[PDB]
RNA sequence: GCGGGGUGGAGCAGCCUGGUAGCUCGUCGGGCUCAUAACCCGAAGGUCGUCGGUUCAAAUCCGGCCCCCGCAACCA
RNA sequence: UUUCCGGUGGCCAUAGUGGAAGGGAAACACCCGGUCCCAUUCCGAACCCGGUCGUUAAGCCUUCCAACGCUGAUGGUACUGCACGAGGGAUCGUGUGGGAGAGUAAGACGCUGCCGGAAU
RNA sequence: GUCGCCUCCUAAAGGGUAACGGAGGCGCCCAAAGGUUCCCUCAGCCUGGUUGGUAAUCAGGUGGUGAGUGUAAGUGCACAAGGGGGCUUGACUGUGAGACUGACAGGUCGAGCAGGGACGAAAGUCGGGACUAGUGAUCUGACGGUGGCUUGUGGAUGCGCC
């Protein structure tokens, strides 16, 4: 008969944005899981081994622009 | 087989403190590093056991 | 030693008065002058052994004075047999007092000892002012041995000055004093060889 | 310049058996060169030659019959 | 019979056939065409076969154009066989169609006979076209 | 569908892998003979079915295609 | 206080690209040297050092030019959440909310903070 | 024919989502292709030039990403994560606030701290590699270290821990 040469995929990676903007978040909290930096790393936001954005420090997460980047934001708390 | 796994231990408390791997053909005599020995409680000289 | 060469000194006085005078510069650091000499061979016959890239070496080393720069291959050809990294060429860049006194050496020596020399094409300028030509023979400098040299080797010399317009480097090159500007014989085999190889169908 | 690394490069005057004479710090390790001919002394431009062509092919022919 | 030299991929999926034409609704080149009223898929042989009616009856004055391309392929599973064991080879190439779209153009003709030819075309697609001109 | 094969004029090597395409016969030129066959001495001869890709580089690696084979195409 | 200019940010083309004209008081710069720290996978080109003569030609600065590029509504259309409807069928329509892309008028030859400079 | 892992599409703008659906990869590699510090900008195109040709090396002009990235693809990267030089071993030991992601086993990120180092004038960065595949639970056995235990005591032997 026939046969596929296809079939094959990876396990689901689960990316995307985890905590959205406003969002209060605590210090080490994970912000975004990505592959490269499709989000640059903002004030008050580190960027892990894996391009991972997570929160420096206790604040809300906001998204913004750092010169021709977009980046995350930690803005600590009032 | 290429490949192979080398132990590294200090070359003062003879102790395999760290497992590494190398090419044979690019590096084929043993290795001679500066880790941090545990026991010697600072950074001296490991080589690769025979 | 301290002594301002004497084709500089022929270039200040001399060529930056005549320029100022035949071009009508409007501002007094316009008059061209020679910026720079780079002397290169490229030596593709040194895919297969070194011994060729150490007798160009030698023979750039004493026609310059100064260590040359040996370049590496940018990419790997295989009809033209050369791996990633292989030295393949030398080149020198001359700039100042060694600038000087090198061309006052060529132009007063070498190139007069070419065999059956007829002067230099004026139409080999790169159309901003800069001249390249290139010698087909080495030991024509006679700053070199003659009994020792490995193989016949050429080179190419190149002239960068800082001049805006070809006739205006034209003008300064003959004004340094340059065997051309003859007729045809240069522009002549120019246009000819142009013409000849100018097209192309990798396709 | 970086030392060690260069040749000898100290001054060298230069006669060319030909009434011309400079001095530039070449190469020649020894000293002064000594020129088969200048370019003031060479026959491309100090004019001693001309030689064109011969191309009176009609006057070959008075040559040797008119 | 018009077939791409190549297409990035042979298999793809259906191209969706709703919606009306997105571009090229209007006469871009020639003075009257073929204006397909409604929707569907125009494979090569119809392409072909309606190309070859108009001219024909042209004779050899005026020119035709071709606006749209069969460059999208279609699978046929393998005969008498099963479903499943992947999708198909690629037999048909078709162009997708909707309403609106010029199919056909042509010029230097007088109306008469350059209707005639556009209905003598028109007759050969499987979906319902009209011919429109230039208002004149 | 699975697996193999396509290289001078013919029949066959070169395919783990890239870089140097070989043997036998035949073709062609010269000897030997009265002449032919045989034999002796020299030479040419295939850019590798085709399209495309990999790669610095493809007979060799990968895919499509064409041709030739073999096998399978079953249970009611 | 103002004007002009040099640094250093912010917005990241409404700022760019290209063309034209003009300017240097301080300043910037090219420029002039290489002795000295230092430097070139060769080269005092660059980096670095020493000068500020020369020069506004260029960088830089000012004015001008919508020319390429950029920015860009309103209205309409596509699509669409929800609720329905029509065709033999591809598919299509309406109600009620949302509403582009493109295109059109147009905008635009940048804006703004701090420090320093020379003058007022 | 397929069975685990990775990338894309299908997947309907979070995540997830099946088929013998559509495309490809992996079972490595690198003592630098790791760390750090400083420096650099490509491909293409045009012109001129010994050998030299479309294309080697050289010069000028142009050119912002179309080159490049050890290896698939995507997301990234010209501020370079791309190219080069110097010095190095953090391809550390003891840790992990706080999160991500799975039915679970599990998989992933991680600030801060101490020890002891590398680099840098410093600020600082360094718990392998631009990122995501390059992998196998438990059992049983083995080697090295340690010396917790050892059936009367001391050894031995065996075991435990790492
Ligand atoms: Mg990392
Ligand atoms: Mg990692
Ligand atoms: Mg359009
Ligand atoms: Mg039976
Ligand atoms: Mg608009
Ligand atoms: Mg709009
Ligand atoms: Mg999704
Ligand atoms: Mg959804
Ligand atoms: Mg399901
Ligand atoms: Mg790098
Ligand atoms: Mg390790
Ligand atoms: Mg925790
Ligand atoms: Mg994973
Ligand atoms: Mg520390
Ligand atoms: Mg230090
Ligand atoms: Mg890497
Ligand atoms: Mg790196
Ligand atoms: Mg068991
Ligand atoms: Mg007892
Ligand atoms: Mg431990
Ligand atoms: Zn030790
Ligand atoms: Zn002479």
């Amino acid at each position: 008969a026939s046969s596929s040469r296809n079939g094959r995929d990876s396990n689901a990676q689960r990316l995307g944005v985890k905590r959205f903007g406003g969002q209060l978040v605590n210090a080490g909290e994970i912000i975004v899981r990505q592959r490269g930096t499709h989000f640059h790393p903002g004030d008050g936001v580190g960027r892990g081994g894996d391009d991972t954005l997570f929160a420096l420090r206790d604040g809300n997460v906001e998204f913004g622009t750092r010169r021709g980047r977009r980046v995350v934001n930690v803005t600590p708390v009032e | 087989d290429v490949r192979p796994k080398i132990t590294l231990a200090c070359t003062e408390c003879k102790e395999r403190n760290y497992i590494t791997k190398k090419n044979r053909r690019n590096n084929p005599d043993r290795m001679e590093m500066a880790k941090f020995c545990p026991r010697c409680r600072k950074h001296t000289a490991h080589r690769e056991t025979r | 030693a301290h002594e301002m060469p004497r084709l500089k000194k022929q270039y200040r006085e001399q060529i930056r008065a005549a320029m100022q005078e035949e071009f009508g510069y409007r501002n007094p650091m316009l008059i061209p002058g020679l910026e720079k000499i780079v002397v290169n061979m490229g030596v593709g016959d040194a895919a297969h052994d070194s011994k060729v890239m150490d007798g160009a070496i030698r023979d750039i080393t004493a026609i310059t004075g100064q260590k040359p720069q040996v370049t590496k291959a940018r990419k790997s050809i295989a009809q033209f047999k050369l791996r990633e990294g292989q030295p393949i060429g030398c080149h020198v860049t001359l700039r100042g007092d060694r600038m000087w006194e090198f061309a006052d050496r060529l132009l007063t020596l070498a190139l007069p000892r070419i065999r059956d020399f007829r002067g230099l094409n004026s139409n080999q300028f790169d159309g901003k002012g800069n001249y390249t030509f290139g010698l087909s023979e080495q030991v024509m400098f006679l700053e070199i041995d003659q009994d020792k040299i490995d193989r016949i080797r050429g080179m190419d010399i190149t002239f960068v000055t800082t001049a805006q317009t070809n006739e205006e480097g034209k003008a300064l090159l003959k004004h340094l004093g340059f065997p051309f500007k003859a007729k045809d014989d240069p522009k002549k085999a120019k246009t000819k060889r142009g013409p000849a190889y100018y097209a192309k169908k990798k396709k | 310049m970086k030392q060690g690394i260069h040749p000898d490069y100290r001054e060298t005057t230069v006669v060319c058996t030909c009434g011309n004479t400079f001095t530039t710090r070449s190469t020649s390790q020894s000293g002064t060169l000594n020129a088969d001919v200048c370019s003031k002394c060479h026959p491309f431009y100090t004019g001693k030659q001309k030689i064109l062509d011969a191309g009176g092919r009609v006057a070959r022919f008075e040559r040797r019959y008119g | 019979m018009l077939i791409p030299r190549r297409v990035k991929y042979r298999k793809q999926h259906h191209p969706k056939r709703t919606g009306a034409a997105k571009g090229g609704t209007q006469l871009a080149f020639g003075d009257y065409g073929i204006q397909a009223t409604e929707g569907g898929y125009l494979t090569n042989r119809q392409i072909e076969a309606a190309r070859i009616a108009m001219t024909r009856y042209i004779k050899r004055g005026g020119k035709v154009w071709i606006n749209v391309y069969p460059d999208r392929p279609m699978t046929k599973h393998p005969a008498e066989s099963r479903m499943g064991s992947g999708k198909g080879t690629p037999e048909w190439w078709i162009a997708n169609i909707k309403p609106g779209r010029v199919l056909f153009e042509l010029s230097g003709v007088p109306e008469d006979v350059a209707r005639e030819a556009m209905r003598l075309a028109i007759h050969k697609l499987p979906m319902k076209a009209r011919f429109i001109s230039r208002e004149g």
